């Protein structure tokens, strides 16, 4: 009620302090009465009391054993002190659940996916140890998935909530009850454990739940059973998406979902034989957990593709080759191998095929290996889900406006995200085409040393013939210098044909010169104008708006908590209301007039420029070849000039 | 929408 | 059922709960519109008796009501509260404090960081400025007056605040002291006076201390804290007794504390030093301390790092300065000139056209900067920070002593934590650095390679003219004189220049990757992000940070509950193991680690050097067999 | 360690 206190011999609680409110048990927040550490505190109802305490006790010791991050430590089994009951102590997670993480905004639409591997990593970490102990867990939830800060600082998350007549004389419809009791028994068959699991992975990863009808899917109790019942093989969502119009299916993520296509591609799979209804198709634990921890052993290699405008997290294995790495990269760019550059800060990168991914360059999502083609490609862009706000009802409800307010700062919390990627986009194909245009430098410089090593050749056999006629010619037989001989007026001619031909190859390469100079007609002058900007400050001008709708969402849950408001109190929630949708509108509005339409117009001049450059590194290529065709061509003729 | 009237300095 | 606990005008009204702020003559109260709901701050004159008739003081209201800055906050209207009839100036509210509030922040022990600073300073100077073309200063400028609001684009603005606008032959010799010569010899210092607040105050910003402290506490001890503000030497900007009753030690530096850039100190501590200054002239005036000021605001920054050195810089520089004043800033920070300094950005070698403007250069950040190597021999520096202790954590149960105690600790942690940051950064450019200049290195060696071969097709093809079955059987005329001699340098040349190949060779086997270059240390020595060093001290730091907040409650409280007594207690304990478990941990992980990785550096730079003369020595020879052969290439 | 004083925690006040 209100300080009141229960305690054991050696903790304390407040019923005020409580965390958690279930069907048969209640967690309080108490300490250690000597040391006063916290701990959290289970305390059974008056209904848990319907089965022996020999074997409830029994249960409870087989827990106080199990050891291991991932699930919450049992402490002790301790009795109440006024009345005798029993009573858990536990590991206190002071930031809730899982579920309170996908509660907040932010979240709204699925977690980030540096967090979203962790609650994998440790959820399956965590059933592999019940599994281990031989203890089944078909209740897993959001609700009691607890999360922990580790002392790395990254989230631990840790399982809990789990445990461990006569027939001739009966109606018939009471008949019915003494023959569905072991026959309606559809017994599970141990696949059903990961039902839950799949469902939770599929909440965590898009922020909503894979099967709803509509108005919910408590309030449509029927259509839900329709929709479990019958999901194709594969299928991965059922949504009902009208008033009572036809479900539907879908075995991908929701557009709406952040994770990289890379990691999809991995988890898809995952849920899709996690999701189904009988148990000689749907995995088994050995499988789940055999093919999930494969997932959690892969290192993310962050590549770009500059002719896409697309990043891409590549999910290899330490122990994989540079061969694999390509195929990977075409999976997602339809960039065949042998056509693959890539680069890596301002210079190109060379893959042996012997070398391992763990000896690749570290990447960071801003420090990504670039892929450029030198064939032709089209942007893409980046693929998000086009959102806008909520209506807003001008009814005055404290409960309807808490959601609305929700539902509109994750909206703008998204667009948030989303424009911040924008910039990424953006800053990553400048720091790209930068580079590109140097490595064509590079290529330039060096068909510059190799004609200035033939050009040199050709001439000290020209001149080494030549000077050969001012012998034949003009010390002996004294006669026009101008008649053709045999042998070597055959290949007097054929160099002439090579050095006079090689004068137009300047002429053309001195125009790619040109072209690629600073202020060439292939200067990235647009990438400097045609966007957004570090220094536009678009990302931090939406968060100060964020913040301030945050603010307000804050707030009006606390005015549903207290249920009804004062007068004063109740025309500021008003005032507050518009304030909201002020906001939220000059958010949106600013998401789209300037983070969305400068991207686009980047994303254009990024398709012009690209065709630009590709065609000047088609030519640099077919002059860069004359050269080594006139490399040979002097080879076979050079040695006859040895007299 | 609206409804929102002006704050008051009698609580009552 | 009962008022009093609720003032109002006929347009805003507010709790007296709400205050924001009290003084002598009012208080101020966070209120709002009561047709609007928007929030006011509305100051509200309780006792405005004064020396100053009120009609005086209005018409000043009416005067500052006009002002329109954005570094002074709005005084919207001037109103009369409804039962008391006080005055009341109802004013734009900043929800987030004053600069008191924010340099009473843990983080900001020890100086704000230095974007927060150069925001302090534009609008400090933009609002004392905007005050002077409107015919107002004052000259009590302090952090306790400086609103703080966060912009629409989420930078702070700073906005000035609190400001004013504006017998005899019976009595005894006591009375004649003061009555007709004491209180007459107020000398109405002006000009000069008002630059001395702003100074300490910047001060204060930069280093999170005040610049003058008799070792009591500038209050405890009143009489020792005259007698360092006027005997200070001109220049210093620093004195503080450091021991019980010692001496006074001047600095005209900031403290090694100060994390401000080496770039920025150079240019703050001249205006502070000519704005702390207590004479009429060797003090600065206002129209040279906006125009001082206005430079250093104006001024751009460029992002350098120096390999040699191991050390960080910013350079603060004009748009319209040109590049040779770039390499000037550069020597003024590294002491290695000009014709010394090679420019590496983004991987590749960068070239100072020694006219481009500044403007023009490229962008660069702290972690992207510039990077700066010279050939020549330099010892590593590294990063200069102080080493900060835990204070004693004495064990006594005291709500006042437990509370400062826990501030003093969470300060030392956030030095301690930001520092191991930096410590990070400094490897993590080290090493993006290194892996650039060996690539630069086979830059140069290709280049190198590049014109050997390139000059011995013209050897082996020109000794083919003068040394082949034409030059050269009984003969007297047929050529064997003064063009064997050339005959004989050209075999020299061809022989010597195989032992070039052989050297050159030796130096590619050193850049190779397995090579004895190879920068294996850089990956093997010092701490790495995949350490999360910096979070782990985060983690500790955030625990000492939430029990200092409640320390400071308890110390409010003044008398602690039972139980809550016996959990502050429990807390105090929890406080200082986790300070020394990220104190040791700072030191024994990330420190020494970050030592070993700067000795092996210092270690693999002559190792570098060694290699660049040389293979600098055997370009040059190849130049000079270029420049040799260039010359019997033409004969007759 | 070195900070003392710690007594337990107590539900009853008389
Ligand atoms: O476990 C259950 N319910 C969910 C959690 C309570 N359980 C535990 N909690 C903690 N520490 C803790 C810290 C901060 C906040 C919270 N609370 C939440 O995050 N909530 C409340 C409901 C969903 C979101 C918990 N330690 C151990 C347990 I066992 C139950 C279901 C049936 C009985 S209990
Ligand atoms: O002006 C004064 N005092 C300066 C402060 C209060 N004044 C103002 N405050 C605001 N908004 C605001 C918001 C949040 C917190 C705070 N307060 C602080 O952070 N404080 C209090 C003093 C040092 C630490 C102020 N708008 C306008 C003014 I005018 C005076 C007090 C008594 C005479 S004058």
């Amino acid at each position: 009620l209100d300080g009141i206190c229960q305690s054991t011999s050696n903790h304390l609680w407040l019923l005020s302090d409580i965390l958690g409110q279930g069907a048969t048990a209640n967690v309080f927040r108490g300490r250690h009465k000597k040391t006063g550490d916290l701990y959290a505190v289970k305390v059974f109802n008056n209904i848990s009391f319907l089965r022996p305490v020999d074997v409830q006790m029994r249960e409870f010791e087989v827990l106080k054993k199990l050891n291991h991050k991932n699930i919450v430590k049992l402490f002790a089994i301790e009795e109440e002190t006024t009345t005798r009951h029993k009573v858990l102590i536990m590991e206190f997670c002071p930031c809730g659940s899982l579920y309170t993480v996908l509660e907040e905004p932010s979240n709204a639409y699925g977690l980030p996916e540096s967090e979203f591997l962790i609650v994998l990593r440790d959820v399956v970490g965590g059933m592999n140890h019940l599994r281990e102990n031989g203890i089944v867990h078909r209740d897993i939830k959001p609700g009691n998935i607890m999360r922990v800060i580790g002392e790395d600082g990254q989230s631990v998350y840790k399982l809990t909530d789990f445990g461990a007549g006569t027939e001739e004389y009966l109606h018939p419809d009471m008949y019915e009850r003494a023959v569905l009791r072991k026959d309606h028994q559809k017994k599970y068959g141990a696949t059903v454990d990961l039902w839950s699991v799949g469902v939770t992975f599929y909440h965590a990863a898009t922020g909503s739940l894979p099967f709803r009808p509509f108005e919910g899917p408590r309030r449509n109790k029927e259509v839900m059973y329709k929709i479990i019942t019958g999901k194709p093989s594969g299928a991965i969502s059922g949504v009902q998406k009208a008033e009572n119009g036809p479900i539907d299916w879908s075995g991908d993520m929701p557009l709406s979902c952040s994770l990289s296509q890379g990691l999809q591609a991995l988890l898809t799979p995952v849920l899709a034989n996690i999701l189904e209804a009988d148990q000689e198709k749907c995995w088994g634990f050995d499988q789940f957990f055999a093919e999930t921890s494969d997932v959690l052993h892969r290192m993310v290699i962050h590549v770009f593709s500059l002719q896409h405008m697309t990043a891409h997290k590549i999910y290899i294995h330490s122990y994989n080759t540079a061969a694999v790495f390509h195929e990977l990269v075409y999976k997602q760019t339809k960039i065949v191998s042998s056509n693959q550059e890539l680069i890596y800060e301002g210079r190109r990168l060379v893959l042996e095929l012997g070398r391992l991914a763990q000896h690749f360059p570290k990447t960071t999502e801003e420090n990504p290996i670039f892929v450029t083609s030198r064939e032709q490609l089209n942007t893409v862009g980046l693929r998000y889900e086009k959102i806008s706000l909520p209506k807003i009802h001008p009814r005055y409800d404290l409960d309807g406006d808490a959601s609305m307010a929700k539902a509109v700062t994750g909206v703008v919390c998204y667009a948030c995200r989303t424009a911040s990627t924008l910039l990424l986009y953006q800053e990553l194909m400048r720091k790209g085409v930068r580079w590109l245009v140097e490595l064509v430098k590079d290529d330039y410089n060096e068909t510059v040393h190799k004609k200035t090593e033939v050009v040199i050749t050709l001439d000290f056999c020209i001149r080494n013939i030549e000077k050969t006629v001012k012998v034949y010619e003009k010390l002996m037989k004294v006669n026009l210098e101008a008649a053709e001989l045999g042998e070597i007026s055959d290949i007097h001619t054929k160099l002439l044909r090579l050095s006079s031909s090689q004068g137009t190859i300047e002429s053309s390469l001195q125009d790619i010169s040109s072209r690629l100079s600073p202020g060439g007609l292939l200067a990235d002058t647009w990438a400097h104008q045609e966007g957004t900007h570090p220094r536009d400050r678009n990302v931090e001008k939406l968060q100060v708006l964020l913040n301030c709708i945050t603010e307000i969402y804050y707030q009006f849950k606390k005015d549903k908590a207290e249920r009804r408001l004062a007068y004063n109190e109740e025309q500021i929630h008003k005032f507050d209301k518009q304030k909201l949708y002020y906001h939220a509108t000059k958010a949106m509005s600013h998401f789209s007039e300037e983070c969305v339409r400068k991207y686009e117009a980047f994303k254009d001049k990024s398709e012009e420029w690209m065709r630009k450059m590709l065609h000047l590194r088609k030519q640099l290529l077919s002059l860069t070849n004359q050269c080594f065709d006139i490399e040979e061509e002097v080879s076979k003729y050079q040695d006859y000039t040895n007299e | 929408m609206e409804k929102p009237l002006p704050l008051r300095t009698d609580f009552s």
